[PDB]
């Protein structure tokens, strides 16, 4: 029983790892979208005036 | 009248209580977040460091 | 720096002779002449007297 | 006869002891080793 129920803990902790490595994918790619459209200050500042 | 059609269902969303940092700059309120905890716990390089 | 140069390894261990005007006790007796006390009252303000 | 008595010290009444967890162990001469096995999972 404790080999069985010690095996169901491993596979969930391998699969909670599955979803929560994909929620980092959101925070990566959304920040990666911003940096493609983010020019620096010295380029954009004099275009602001 | 267009704003109710422009809201596109972002009205009627249930509001909640979010914990984050804020700051006061002039007439504008800005939120401050540093993302190294989500990058250095996984031991990848950060894109903010250029 | 003169005040912490005198040691406190005193063999009495309990004789509290004189107290201050508030409840503390006098550490030492700083004895000068008049032409030095007249300047050590202005800089160092007397408190209890 | 005039004697001195030195000031006695306590370990747990010094502010050093914020940097130590303190469990009294009755028979330490009966111990060989001790160990703490950390298990660090890692997200990706």
């Amino acid at each position: 029983f404790t080999e069985y129920a010690g095996a169901i803990k491993t596979i969930t902790s391998a699969l909670q790892f599955g979803m929560d490595a994909l929620e980092r994918g959101l925070v990566d790619t959304v920040l990666a979208v911003k940096l493609r459209h983010a020019p620096p200050v010295f380029i954009l500042k004099t275009l602001g005036d | 009248g267009d704003k109710a059609a422009l809201a596109d269902g972002h009205d009627e969303i249930q509001r909640t209580r979010i914990a984050a940092s804020l700051v006061k700059i002039g007439d504008k309120f800005v939120a401050i977040e540093s993302l190294q905890r989500m990058y250095n716990e996984t031991q990848f390089p950060c894109p903010l460091n250029r | 720096d003169m005040l912490a140069a005198v040691c406190e390894d005193t063999v009495f261990k309990g004789v509290s002779t004189y107290t201050t005007a508030s409840g503390q006790q006098v550490a030492g007796v700083l004895e000068t002449t008049d032409s030095v006390m007249r300047r050590l009252m202005n800089l160092l303000g007397q408190v209890e007297s | 006869v005039y004697t001195n008595v030195v000031e006695f010290v306590k370990f747990l009444e010094t502010a050093l002891a914020a940097a130590c967890v303190n469990t009294e162990f009755k028979d330490l001469r009966r111990m060989i080793d001790g160990k703490i096995q950390f298990k660090i999972s890692m997200p990706t």
